[PDB]
């Protein structure tokens, strides 16, 4: 019995705009915390970096599995029933991902595992590895995890761009695709923020061992709160919607302005006939795989990047990655909808756009690698350590005498203008900490140095972190990141403009799902794998004393890391370049056969 | 007699790139700004 | 090479301020007398 | 009571501003010129601000029956805005005063002298009142035939603020580390490029800038000086000279 | 385009309303940096430099704006009215960024004249009222 005038206005179009924006923001929230959780827990757990693949991909083929499923499921069944069985299973999968968080929280604990380790011994505590067991229970959980939000999390950005494809004209879709995807970014960089803003050790960074003990405690509790969260967000979100009705009013009064003036196996490989006879279709669908393969290797590379040649610690320089990508990209989406909206534009001045766009970030990426042609401060690969030792000098008794991990060696930057590799093997055996800085004190291993320095109540301190002295190019490369950035996320609303022209009202619903396919099985699966070779072709030099099977390496050779992925993506926008080159002179050719003026 | 003195001085950092960074980012957001008013005016030079 | 035990403790001076060095006489139980003399001032290496 | 309220307080306003106004502003003004008067205010300071106080009130009530009153075309009097502006800063000083305790400095503060000229205008404005009869026909035709021309008079105003700042640009640009100490901020300068518009001790500024090492500032000063003074002082003299002339090409 | 193009951006009244904007702001930024170059103000220094490269923002304004002038009649503005004297003063603001890049000003820079000539050029370019001009025209006759 509700006719309230507040049903009847949340039915209209801007309505159901407001919940896709939500569903879409906490969906980005969701992703990005799932992301770095999986990492911190990878890198805290004591895995190997397969699994970490294993679980990654996993999400990405539950993905691909169920994008054609759902896609042919929605194009004959009601889409909001199916939106809120996906929400559904969206809330039920942050739970499912939060409660290994909270019920196995003493896997690997710094010393309250007290059935094998002792706390008056040290060497024992990092032996005798019960954490093994009862982390396949864990792995097990976390796959499924991702299983399950992908079979939740993608129909949403399949039957939501649907509802605005067939419910809402074109003037009016790029802004409500700039803005879903503007939603999908906030999300991740809000996501983000809350993860890092309670993974990070509090403000008593540099006490006693305790401090792991109690950080890993920690970050489990901010997850276990956060995904609890997530999850009855996302429960009432669904809620919401169920009440939504199945027979719009403003669609149905669009339908009837519009009427004036069985997705059988047969009609899918018609369908399928005609997406490959037509090669616009293919050629917009190998640009989108391109710009995804860029952005994706963008967004994985430029951290490492950055504490490779600017010397940026990793969680700084994530979150100066992460930071950075969204003002350009938001901007760049919402630029990209609304010169559609307000300029209708058609679909060759789409393609001449699309292809100045390309042409423009390719010499922006060619000026951002004329600026790394110059040379900056060089960190360690000194040609051995003075003549004192050769490469795998490490293991000196300066490092025996204070039982330093190779897993966790940072830089320390003596006051000669050298830096060194294990500041606990530069030889110092004293730790004093300040309340706003690191440094170390005591140093025997360490070269003459001691050149200036500085101290007020004792002496002979080597600061913590890498020193810097020329990082006045980071700045500037910023601003061209923020320049690639806008351009190459305001490529992307015109293609699914052009996606949108080419397929009747009916069948609407399953090129996204054809899309999204490519999306995840053609481009997503083998470029980690690409990305994996290129990272062991760069770090030639990894630690094969202790570590073995290529997981931590030391030397990250810049020149050759910048000019290998510079030629990737060079050769990425060189294929799009010619696509577009292609495409414009294909649509020329059917425009003029369907015309014949 | 000996007496050392250590004083200092105003040599602070150069920033020079860093600005230079702004530099770009405003001529590139009025190179933005041109490129929407030549399309503007691309749509609204045919009435005339 | 900078040091203590043939150098003394060097000054600490901030930003530019006056600085008049004035000596006075000492031996064996104490000081005696301020010094009124001609000086002259010269650096350890050269500077200009 | 709306329009007929409106109505009563018209015609008993007339009345009563007529009556009780300009008694109690002239005692006011009476009391406030016995006041500022650095000579009996020892023969005094207790009778004195006991009366400023009351008269105080007397004026808050007249913001009162204003408030009261019809409104909006007494606020479209700019003489009424300044009466309401001053009445605001009355009750603030008031309030200030009354509260005490507080936690800023006092004793005669800069926000005393700030209040005392506060007072000040409160004075001009009850002489302003006062003259409501026998402004004298004379010098009220020679007042409005002062302000004929205002726009030529403005517009020379900002030409000449226009010069002054340029003026005291480049001076302040040019006289860098030539011991600005008379100038060293924009006041300063500014005000020493009043006393060189007023003539005042620019040869005293020549003197002792001779002593100094920089001898083609004293040109530029030189030909600043005199092209900005036969100019100004020529128009102002010149439009206000042919201003009164069409007046008395008239009748 | 071009001369098209130099009276589109002449008619609109966005593009004049930004550039007097931009002037206005110039000239009351331009005395505020002169006040103080020190370590007062620790984190007002960044900010600081970041409005003097907004001033050189303002020059590759002018800069851009002689590029509109170059849309027009290019050749025939070299010897015009004042706007060629116009023309100059900008040459001589865009000066110091050359003498500054090259020059190294330790020196007689004489950067300060052209700043005021510059500060000039801009209090005489804000769009003078017809009061100002009537009586501008009584002083030039």
């Amino acid at each position: 019995p509700i006719v309230l005038p507040f049903v009847q206005r949340f039915n209209n179009i801007d309505g159901f705009m407001t919940l896709y924006v939500a569903a879409v923001l906490i969906h980005g929230a969701l992703f990005a915390v799932v992301d770095m959780t999986l990492n911190i827990y990878q890198v805290q757990f004591s895995l190997t970096r397969t699994e970490w693949y294993l679980m990654d991909f996993s999400d990405y083929i539950a993905s691909f599995v169920v994008a054609i499923i759902i896609a042919h499921f929605g194009s004959k069944g009601n889409r909001t029933r199916w939106i809120a069985a996906s929400c559904i299973l969206m809330g039920l999968e942050s739970m499912l991902f939060a409660f290994p968080f909270f019920t196995y929280e003493i896997i690997i604990p710094g010393r309250q595992s007290i059935e094998l380790c002792m706390e008056e011994n040290e060497k024992r505590n990092i032996i005798c590895g019960n954490s093994v067991p009862n982390r396949s229970k864990c792995i097990y959980f976390h796959i499924g995890g991702q299983c399950i939000h992908g079979i939740a999390g993608m129909p949403i950005y399949i039957l939501g761009i649907t509802f605005i494809f067939d419910h809402i004209p074109t003037s009016s879709c790029g802004f409500y695709l700039a803005i879903g995807h503007s939603a999908y970014l906030i999300g991740y960089l809000l996501g983000m923020v809350g993860g890092l803003q309670n993974f990070q050790p509090p403000p008593k960074e540099k006490t006693v061992e305790i401090e792991p003990a109690k950080v890993y405690q920690l970050l489990q509790s901010g997850w276990w709160k956060t995904f609890l969260i997530i999850a009855a967000i996302s429960f009432c979100v669904s809620f919401m919607m169920v009440c939504f009705p199945t027979s719009l009013p403003g669609a149905h009064k669009l339908r009837l302005a519009k009427r004036k003036e069985q997705p059988h196996l047969k009609g899918f490989l018609h369908n399928i006939w005609h997406i490959l006879k037509n090669p616009l279709m293919l050629t917009q669908a190998i640009c989108k795989v391109s710009e995804y393969l860029t952005f994706n290797t963008s967004l994985y590379f430029l951290p490492h990047h950055l504490q490779t040649q600017f010397l940026i610690t990793p969680g700084i320089a994530s979150l100066l990655t992460g930071a950075f990508v969204l003002p350009g990209g938001i901007i760049g989406h919402f630029l990209g909808g609304l010169i559609v909206d307000r300029l209708e534009m058609t679909n060759k001045n789409k393609l001449k756009f699309t292809l100045v766009t390309t042409v423009v970030s390719v010499g922006l990426f060619l000026l951002i690698f004329f600026v790394e042609c110059q040379t900056t401060t060089f960190a360690g690969i000194n040609e051995d350590y003075d003549g004192y030792g050769q490469l795998g000098n490490l293991t000196a008794d300066c490092n025996e005498y204070c039982d330093c991990t190779t897993s966790l060696y940072t830089s320390i930057c003596g006051r000669d203008e050298k830096e060194y590799f294990s500041p606990c093997f530069a030889g110092c055996k004293a730790t004093k900490v300040s309340q706003t800085e690191k440094t170390y004190y005591n140093c025997s291993c360490i070269k003459e140095g001691l050149a200036a320095s500085d101290d007020e109540g004792q002496f002979i301190d080597a600061i913590a972190g890498t020193c810097d002295s020329d990082c006045l190019k980071l700045p500037l490369f910023f601003a061209f990141y923020f320049s690639a950035t806008v351009f190459s996320n305001m490529c992307s609303i015109p293609v699914i403009s052009i996606i949108l022209q080419s397929v009747p009202a009916n069948f609407t619903s399953l090129s996204l799902g054809v899309t999204y396919a490519i999306v995840k099985f053609v481009a997503s699966v083998p470029a980690p794998l690409l990305f994996r070779l290129s990272s062991a072709i760069a770090c030639i030099y990894w630690d094969n004393n202790r570590c073995g099977g290529k997981e931590r390496c030391w030397i990250y050779n810049k020149n050759i890391l910048v000019y290998e992925f510079m030629g990737i993506w060079m050769s990425s926008q060189l294929i799009i370049v010619l696509l577009n080159i292609y495409a414009i002179q294909i649509h020329d050719v059917v425009v003029h056969g369907e015309i014949t003026e | 007699t000996i007496f050392a003195i250590e004083s200092l001085g105003m040599i602070p950092r150069s920033s020079v790139y860093l600005v230079a960074a702004l530099i770009f980012v405003l001529m590139l957001t009025f190179i933005s700004i041109l490129v929407l008013s030549y399309f503007w005016y691309l749509k609204i030079y045919r009435q005339f | 090479r900078y040091d203590v035990a043939k150098y003394g403790c060097p000054l600490t001076l901030e930003l530019g301020q006056m600085f008049q060095p004035i000596v006075e006489l000492y031996d064996e139980n104490g000081f005696i007398k301020i010094v009124d003399a001609n000086f002259i001032l010269w650096e350890i290496h050269g500077r200009n | 009571l709306l329009g007929l309220q409106q109505m009563i307080l018209s015609l008993t306003q007339s009345l009563g501003f007529e009556t009780f106004i300009f008694i109690v502003v002239c005692l006011n003004t009476v009391i406030l010129v016995a006041q500022t008067f650095t000579e009996l205010e020892i023969r005094g300071e207790w009778y004195f601000m006991v009366l400023d106080s009351i008269f105080l009130s007397i004026y808050v009530l007249e913001a009162v029956l204003k408030l009261i009153a019809l409104g909006l075309e007494y606020f479209y009097d700019p003489w009424n805005n300044l009466d309401f502006f001053i009445m605001v800063m009355a009750v603030l000083d008031f309030v200030l005063l009354q509260i005490n305790s507080l936690s800023y400095s006092f004793y005669n503060h800069s926000l005393f002298r700030i209040l005392k000229v506060f007072k000040s205008m409160r004075a001009l404005r009850a002489i302003r009142v006062l003259r409501r009869l026998s402004i004298l026909t004379s010098l009220h035709e020679v007042a409005g035939t002062l302000s004929g021309s205002l726009p030529s008079i403005t517009a020379i105003l900002t030409l000449m603020f226009t010069c002054l700042f340029l003026f005291s640009v480049v001076l302040r640009a040019l006289f860098q580390d030539s011991d600005p100490k008379r100038f060293q901020n924009i006041f300063t300068t500014l005000f020493t490029l009043f006393t060189m518009l007023t003539l005042d001790d620019w040869s005293l500024i020549y003197i002792d800038n001779r002593a100094q090492g920089a001898w083609y500032i004293i040109p530029i000063l030189m030909i600043y000086i005199v092209i900005q003074y036969f100019i100004f002082l020529n128009l102002v003299i010149a439009v206000l000279v042919d201003n009164f002339q069409m007046a008395l090409l008239k009748g | 385009p071009l001369s098209l193009w130099a009276g589109w951006v002449l008619d609109s009244s966005v593009f004049s309303k930004f550039i007097i904007s931009l002037i206005f702001l110039n000239t009351f930024v331009l005395m505020v940096e002169i006040e103080l170059m020190e370590s007062t103000n620790t984190a007002l220094w960044p900010v600081k430099l970041a409005l003097e490269v907004a001033d050189w923002f303002i020059l590759l304004s002018f800069i851009v704006e002689i590029l509109l002038m170059w849309l027009a009649s290019f050749s025939l503005f070299w010897k015009d009215a004042w706007n060629v004297f116009d023309f100059f003063v900008t040459l001589l603001s865009l000066l110091p960024e050359l003498v500054v890049l090259l020059g190294v000003p330790a020196h007689s820079v004489w950067l300060q004249l052209l700043r005021v000539c510059r500060v000039l050029r801009s209090l005489k370019l804000f769009a003078r009222f017809r009061q100002i001009k009537v009586i501008l025209l009584a002083l030039v006759r």
